[PDB]
């Protein structure tokens, strides 16, 4: 069937205090993602990928002295609200948070911002990521 | 679709 059309969105954390950052992952934020599906019969299945990862979260480059270490963004699915199950990248998931009775949908997630390596080799400054997402119903 | 996710970290 026909894969939904996704909008791009933008999830901003603003200004971030190294020093206040979980290595597992704090700063939790939460996002929405709009998307056109004109089938929409049955479930819908999202799947995130990316390609810059660490142990399925999104390795953001240049935030590190070290280049394979730095911030990390994890990803969790929402239910009613409340922070769900994480994300495992590159498999499909189907969103705790749904909203829209028409083609229009509106899906809900979570991301928390954690780092790979040592919080000193962390690099201040603006930084940016992106990953692909993709859904369909079935 | 893509989602970006930016900010800036702050020493």
């Amino acid at each position: 069937v026909p894969a939904c059309t996704v909008s791009n969105t933008t999830v901003d954390w603003q200004d971030v205090e190294i020093q206040t950052l979980s290595q597992n992952g704090n700063h939790e934020k939460e996002f929405t993602v709009n998307m056109r599906c004109p089938y929409n019969l049955g479930t819908m299945k999202v799947t995130i990928t990316a390609t810059n990862t660490y142990n399925n979260a999104i390795l953001v480059q240049n935030t590190s002295n070290t280049s394979s270490d730095g911030l990390l963004v994890y990803l969790y699915n929402s239910n009613a609200g409340n922070i769900g199950t994480a994300i495992t990248l590159g498999t499909p998931f189907t969103p705790g948070k749904i909203t829209g009775n028409n083609a229009d949908k509106t899906i809900s997630l979570h991301a928390k911002l954690g780092y790979k390596g040592n919080m000193q080799n962390l690099i201040a400054g603006p930084f940016s990521a992106t990953a692909t997402l993709v859904a369909s119903y079935s | 679709s893509d989602v970006a996710f930016r900010g800036n970290l702050l020493d």
